[PDB]
């Protein structure tokens, strides 16, 4: 599967 | 999720620009896209293949070409095992592979291949730092 993505950048 | 990655911060508008990239993606380094723009192109299984063995075998399509939905990009100048990057007359397309993602960048005139450069680089190389 995807692995999920990092926190939004700012 | 990885659709919030292309919509906010690939096909995002383009500094001091009013333009975005045509259409944009994020795939899996296995060749398994992840996320794609409403328009990204009907790409094929063997095109996918043949950009996953350039990362692998950098300038293997500089004389035959890069093919994505059939369309053929003139291969130009790019990091090996790290960026791609293809003419198409006055589009292009800028391909940047991370740890664990390659993310796709399409382009048309008036976009430079420096700014679609810019953003699929500057995710590419966030995703680095978060650890992918």
């Amino acid at each position: 599967p995807p692995p999920p993505p990092p926190p939004p950048p700012p | 999720s990885w659709q919030t990655y292309v919509d906010e911060h690939l096909m995002c508008d383009i500094e001091g620009t009013g333009q975005h990239l045509a259409s944009a993606a994020i795939f899996g380094t296995d060749g398994n896209v992840w996320a794609k723009s409403s328009s990204f192109p009907e790409f094929k299984p063997d095109e996918i293949n043949a950009i996953i063995k350039e990362f692998s075998e950098p300038g293997a399509l500089a004389p035959t070409g890069l093919f994505l939905a059939g369309a053929k990009y003139m291969v130009i100048q790019g990091e090996p095992g790290a960026v791609i990057r293809g003419k198409k007359g006055a589009g292009g397309i800028c391909i940047k592979k991370t740890g664990q993602a390659m993310v796709f960048g399409i382009y048309e005139e008036p976009v430079n291949p420096g700014q679609c450069n810019m953003v699929v680089e500057r995710l590419g190389d966030y995703l680095v730092d978060q650890g992918m």
